[PDB]
């Protein structure tokens, strides 16, 4: 359910072509949001 | 059931306007930039005149168009004097000068949005009302602080108690740095130069027992803290100088939240007033100062002239602001492919606000006291 | 008050094409004392 | 690729880019990578 | 700001289903753009 993605502390995007709602996530939008090989996090 | 739900709720009042009434506007056109400018001329005696020709009278250029300037020593004067001898070859070769003045508009906003749930299934059913009265009155008060904070920013007459000449210098720890009698009394003569006229005419005197005359004053605006410094406050000859205003209530007309008067300054106090907090010294053994937030807390005492505050509205009709709601009530008003249910609300205010600081002589005071 | 507009009236060898103008202003200023017990004057140091 | 038909083939949705303009392009190790709280829910290619 | 956002290149989108504004960069888009371990950035 929804509601259970925003209690996980989670936000979502709505998709207008074909997916419908994609779940994204603040390590996810982090490394989404990026120039080059700097800008990603340990992790990865 | 275990209690009774009273309907009538307890709202907090809204905070009484006391800067946005004095401000004058300047209207802006729409198709062109977002800059206002304006050219403000300059005595040629005054010492901001500096200009390349300056030939001396009995000889070559000296970089000095201004005379003897603003010297006021007589020591001085006799000697730039443009004395001219009987042969008229060449002479003081005045220039003159004028000042680019730059204001700038900013764009500012809000927005929250609401679920269709949260409205229905409440205990409230006067949720609606109470947003929109809450929202409205903050952007009311929001309003108020662009304008004060500009304000307090550009200020030509910035006195220093004491021999504090920055914020740092400022403290309570040895000899607190606190607002004088004398003090006062001098951002009055500096504000008796020019610029600030006299807000309101001296008090003749009415028929009464305890009445008290009082000479014509320029609105200082106080924060509440600081009214009891002045209360107390002890003139030359050990008495009051704080007149209160009810001693001359009777005689002349009363202007809003009047607490008194000291000398050439009438007391108005603004429950809103925004202070320099925590940007004194550090409090080693802060002696029982309210001012006290990490560091010392500064606070202003404003007199606010007539001509030093164009506020710039791009397309505010005759006024300071205009807000641009916009309401999207939940249903099929916000139907789209990300809800196709239409279970989300939403409300926004959008408005322009800008300010000039024209003339900068408006007096901005600091103490440390309470 | 003396003012040379630009134009023809500072038309001259130096400026053939007259540009410049000229605006003069001199006084004679003059002062006579008839009775100077009438004139009393107290010197002072000013306070802060 | 050629035309938003071609992404929808490939299986890959298509977010509209509201502010900048443009189509965001999703495919499912980039949506699986993006919905990642920490390092441990990360695909085993990372 | 937003406009630093866009100044610096990101481009943004926005989250409907609770919170506010993901901003997607140049290898996160490369990123989340990949369907297998072979579609993906060199750099992760």
């Amino acid at each position: 359910d929804v509601d259970a993605i925003l209690a996980d502390g989670k936000q979502a995007v709505a998709v207008k072509h074909g997916g419908g709602l994609v779940v994204v996530g603040e390590l996810g939008a982090q490394v989404l949001a990026a120039k080059d090989v700097s800008e990603l996090p340990d992790g990865v | 059931r275990l209690d009774y739900y009273y309907k009538k709720a307890l709202v907090d009042a809204a905070k009484e306007m006391y800067f946005g009434q004095l401000a004058e506007v300047t209207n802006m056109p729409k198709n062109m930039g977002k800059q206002i400018k304006l050219y403000h001329y300059v005595p040629l005696l005054d010492d901001r005149n500096v200009n390349d020709q300056g030939i001396d009278a009995a000889g070559a250029t000296i970089a000095n168009g201004n005379l003897y300037g603003s010297s006021k020593d007589i020591g001085t004067i006799p000697s730039k004097l443009p004395a001219l001898t009987e042969n008229g070859g060449r002479v003081n070769r005045v220039g003159f000068t004028r000042i680019q003045l730059i204001g700038s508009i900013k764009k500012f906003g809000f927005f929250y949005e609401w679920t269709q749930e949260a409205m229905d299934f409440d205990t409230d059913e006067e949720l609606d009302s109470h947003l929109i009265q809450e929202a409205v009155k903050g952007a009311n008060e929001i309003t108020e602080d662009q304008l004060q904070i500009d304000l307090l920013n550009g200020a030509g007459v910035v006195r220093y108690p004491g021999a504090a000449t920055s914020n740092a210098d400022m403290t309570g720890e040895g000899t607190a740095t606190v607002v004088t009698y004398e003090g006062l009394v001098k951002m009055g003569i500096t504000l008796n130069d020019n610029l600030c006229p006299m807000q309101t005419k001296l008090i003749a005197g009415s028929l009464m027992t305890d009445t008290r005359t009082i000479q014509g004053a320029r609105a200082l605006y106080i924060g509440s803290e600081l009214e009891l410094q002045l209360r107390k406050m002890k003139d030359p000859f050990d008495n009051a100088a704080f007149i209160p205003v009810q001693q001359y209530a009777d005689a002349g007309n009363l202007l809003k939240g009047e607490i008194g008067s000291i000398a050439s300054f009438r007391v108005i106090v603004v429950p809103k007033m925004l202070k320099w907090a925590g940007a004194g010294a550090t409090v080693t053994t802060n002696p029982g100062y309210y001012a006290t937030s990490g560091k010392y807390d500064v606070f202003p005492m404003l007199c606010v002239g007539s001509g030093s505050f164009t506020t710039i509205g791009f397309q505010t009709d005759g006024k300071t602001v205009k807000f641009t709601t916009y309401t999207k009530k939940p249903g099929i008003e916000t139907v789209s492919y990300a809800d196709p249910y239409g279970e989300m609300g939403l409300t926004s205010i959008k408005w322009y606000y800008g300010s000039l600081i024209l003339r900068p002589e408006w007096i901005a005071l600091f103490k440390t006291v309470a | 008050t003396y003012t040379k507009k630009p134009g023809i009236e500072t038309v001259s060898y130096a400026d053939p094409y007259g540009e410049m103008g000229l605006t003069s202003i001199k006084w004679y200023y003059g002062s006579l004392i008839l009775r100077p017990e009438w004139i009393a004057l107290f010197k002072t140091v000013a306070a802060m």
